[PDB]
């Protein structure tokens, strides 16, 4: 869905 | 009985709160996404591990998928409500309540996590999670929809080191 590339959901499935 | 039925129901009780949330943000015309509100959660929930002396990034990963399960469940409601918006159903007053049992929830899964660590990093895992989902679909009474939410939610159980 929506994040920023440093977030942690960026890290993975998304 | 799976050692990892608790933590499974805890898990499926925390992803019925997407159904009240899904209501009081269609009432209020809110987003369902919130990305910076995810990574606050996500980083408090790691914090809450490294207290503990748990993993934060297998925490985190657990609780990312939890959380893209209730969003998931909140898109299939709003998809149901867009086709009749007449079905949308009466919302919660606040969200205050809903807090409270993600708080409370989060907290069992994370202890549950903890107390069953052994196993989680275990051969046996998949099988005792597979059992687990099974009982958990019965009790709780789960549709096709939190069915497949459940799956997403756990996925990453069998990864502990």
């Amino acid at each position: 869905x929506q994040f920023e590339q440093w977030h942690i959901r960026g890290r993975y499935a998304c | 009985t799976s050692q990892l039925a608790e933590l499974v129901d805890a898990a499926a009780e925390r992803l019925e709160v997407a159904d009240p949330v899904a209501a009081f943000k269609w009432r209020a015309q809110l987003p369902i996404e919130d990305s910076g509100r995810v990574e606050q959660q996500l980083a408090k929930l790691g914090e809450d591990a490294r207290s503990q002396h748990i993993d934060p990034d297998y925490v985190t990963r657990v609780f990312d998928d939890q959380i893209r399960a209730t969003e998931a469940i909140e898109y299939s409601r709003f998809s149901d409500w867009k086709l009749n918006p007449a079905s949308a159903p009466p919302e919660p007053p606040d969200l205050s309540a809903s807090r409270s049992a993600i708080d409370s929830l989060n907290n069992r899964m994370l202890s549950q996590i903890w107390s069953h660590w052994s196993l989680l990093s275990a051969p046996s895992c998949a099988a005792q999670l597979d059992r687990a989902k099974r009982d958990i679909v019965r009790s709780r009474h789960l549709d096709s929809l939190y069915q497949r939410a459940l799956t997403t939610a756990t996925q990453s159980y069998c990864q502990a080191l």
